[PDB]
């Protein structure tokens, strides 16, 4: 039939987020089939504005439930609108109605995807965020949203949607993993988001191929991607260079020390280079990154020790230090000074994470007013809790 | 190479995944981790590991020898994890050591490719 075949092109147009040109058909076959049954009408009218609502969502602008509601709406009216006086095939309205309901579920599903973002976005303001509760939200709302419109037609959609929110679940279950300080899990779910991110950005290619195909040979600007996969690509460069800093032990234990240096200066930020340069900056004695190991002075050993192996001697100053300031260092945001007049030790302590400490030790009598260690601690903290990219996204 | 596929007939072999849940991820690796995989091993443990490759080298064959149970890796290329025995599995620690030797291995070539 005519409409099934104008659907799927709707459809793929969607898939490959040509919104305009999929909003675009649709116009044109609604004013060309005027004459046509209501129910066609009301599902080219609904389907351009899913179609909006999608580049809208796309666009991540509404950082959009009013939209989601009214094609909900629509959607629900066309298939109830079992009206036989429009002269469509009986087959073409039962597909037209379960096409209906498929658009209901997936505006439904798109609605818990921007509250989801909304939350993520309201929280990003938190000094700390609980990446486990958001992957079971997620989880929850996949759940609840499989196989809800698994048609055919709805097939580059779904397809498009999935891949995302699950991209979005690899991200999440991993910034969990970070900070459990599990290096596989973390690993695979990277892994995994980078290549639904890859398949995205194939997409994305293929709908740029076709505009240049169909605008010549004319230089025309690249069909840039959409916010969202800007966001999760941005945050997915994060998450990978947080794992790079945190696990730099063990990728570095397999290569040279230039192999090492050299791959840690691709991930962005690169933690290691910015320490290491600080640390001969400022003449630091050492710097380390200690993850608590209680429920999981051994009790807190050092993950991360630069420029050498962690010292043992400053072992039992740490721990007097975390266990006298802990409500300081609960607080996630203050950084503690001790001076040791026995050792004649500076030490500044911050906890950018509940389990993760970074401990700053130099072998002088340094101020608790030198702002610069405290600017740098700061730095350092906000880059591992990484709140800038949710904020931006 | 027709010897080692005679031999694994009358040979006992389980896949990664009926031990561990957790290892079931590097039943869906493609074929070039697979193969960056098989790479990785043979540099890491060249005495242990045994290379069959088809004439065409469609279908390649690892083998992780520790000497009567072994981690075997097939990959066609035109692909498996399985740890072959040449008794019955029984219902043992150096089975474990061995398979977490290879399971570091298949942990460190797919750390390599996300970065």
């Amino acid at each position: 039939p005519v409409e099934q075949a104008v659907l799927e092109t709707f459809f793929s147009h969607l898939g490959i987020f040509s919104y305009d040109k999929a909003k675009d058909n649709v116009e044109k076959e609604r004013e060309a089939n005027k004459s046509a049954g209501g129910s066609w009408l009301s599902l080219l009218a609904a389907l351009a504005h899913l179609a909006a609502a999608e580049k809208v969502y796309h666009s991540l602008t509404y950082l959009i439930r009013t939209i989601y509601t009214s094609l909900h709406n629509e959607l629900k009216k066309v298939v109830t609108g079992r009206g036989a006086l429009g002269g469509t095939a009986p087959h073409v309205e039962e597909l037209l109605s379960h096409l209906s309901e498929q658009l209901c579920f997936f505006v439904q599903a798109r609605m818990e995807i921007a509250d989801f973002y909304e939350k993520m976005y309201t929280l990003s303001t938190q000094k700390f965020i609980n990446a486990e509760e958001l992957v079971g939200l997620l989880d929850a709302i996949m759940k609840k949203y499989s196989s809800r419109f698994h048609h055919p037609i709805l097939s580059p959609l779904e397809s498009s949607f999935q891949l995302e929110v699950d991209v979005l679940c690899h991200l999440l279950k991993a910034q969990a993993q970070v900070s459990e300080w599990k290096f596989l899990p973390s690993l695979v779910n990277l892994h995994s988001a980078h290549t639904k991110l890859q398949t995205w950005g194939q997409i994305f290619e293929k709908q740029r191929e076709t505009k240049k195909h169909l605008f010549g040979g004319q230089s025309q600007k690249a069909v840039q991607p959409p916010h969202l996969f800007l966001w999760l690509m941005k945050l997915k460069n994060m998450l990978l260079a947080k794992f790079s800093f945190y696990f730099h032990e063990a990728l570095s234990r397999q290569t040279t020390a230039s192999e090492m240096k050299t791959l840690t200066a691709k991930a962005n930020p690169d933690f290691f280079g910015k320490i290491s340069s600080f640390i001969r900056k400022y003449d630091a004695a050492n710097v380390s990154l200690i993850f608590d190991n209680r429920g999981s002075v051994d009790q807190y050993p050092a993950v991360v020790s630069l420029p050498s192996d962690r010292p043992v001697m400053h072992w039992p100053n740490v721990i007097m230090i975390m266990t006298d300031r802990t409500s300081d260092l609960n607080s996630l945001e203050k950084v503690v000074h001790f001076y040791d007049d026995k050792v004649q030790s500076t030490y500044f302590l911050t906890r950018p994470e509940p389990h993760f400490t970074i401990v700053i030790i130099f072998e002088s009598k340094k101020s608790e007013r030198d702002s610069h260690f405290i600017s740098f601690l700061n730095e350092v903290s906000l880059a591992l809790k990484n709140p800038k990219v949710f904020a931006s996204l | 190479l027709a010897e080692l596929e005679e031999l694994l007939e009358a040979v006992h072999a389980k896949s990664i995944g009926d031990i561990d849940p957790q290892l079931d991820c590097f039943l869906s690796m493609t074929v070039s981790w697979y193969q960056s995989l098989i790479k990785v091993l043979l540099s890491r443990f060249p005495q242990s590991c045994r290379h069959f490759q088809s004439p065409d080298l469609g279908t390649q064959y690892l083998v992780v020898l520790n000497t009567d149970c072994f981690v075997l890796v097939f990959l066609d290329s035109h692909t498996s994890l399985t740890v072959v025995f040449r008794e019955p599995f029984p219902v043992l620690v150096s089975t474990y050591h061995h398979l977490e030797s290879v399971i570091n291995t298949a942990c460190f070539t797919l750390w390599t490719r996300l970065l």
